[PDB]
């Protein structure tokens, strides 16, 4: 299962609006004109088919878990702003949660060339 | 890796 924050719980959670932002297609109608469910976001009710917002099924499945925000809405899971560049916020390959390249621990200056994943979902070690 | 401004790019 995948693990919540403190503040995401009993966090209000926003009417979803049903169509996709991107295609304007409901559930019934991805751009396949494929039925698929949407994911929506919690803070502003913006949804988005997984294929729209190029989503592997195994990421749809982590995201649908917990409380998600849209790419617009994303806010640092440590600080809790969003700040006002764009490319310094890093989006986590395992959840999706955003966090600033500044508020990693450590720090990061440079992007990971493969894949990132935030501390909420490394394992504990041994 | 992926940030705000590669997944706009990416959907948009
Ligand atoms: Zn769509
Ligand atoms: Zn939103
Ligand atoms: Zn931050
Ligand atoms: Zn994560």
């Amino acid at each position: 299962h995948m693990l919540e924050l403190p503040h995401e719980k009993d966090k209000p959670v926003a009417e979803p609006i049903p169509i996709c932002s991107f295609c304007l297609g409901t559930k019934e109608q991805n751009r396949e004109k494929k039925p698929e469910e949407l994911i929506s976001c919690a803070d502003c009710g913006n949804s988005g088919h997984p294929s729209c917002l190029k989503f592997s099924p195994e990421l749809t499945v982590r995201v649908k878990a917990l409380r998600w925000q849209c790419i617009e809405c994303k806010t640092c899971s440590s600080c809790r702003d969003q700040g006002k560049n764009a490319d310094n916020m890093l989006f986590c390959d395992s959840c999706d949660r955003g966090f600033h390249m500044e508020c990693c621990d450590p720090p990061l200056t440079r992007m990971p060339k493969g894949m990132w994943i935030c501390q909420i979902c490394r394992p504990r070690k041994k | 890796a992926r940030t705000k401004q590669t997944a706009r790019k990416s959907t948009g």
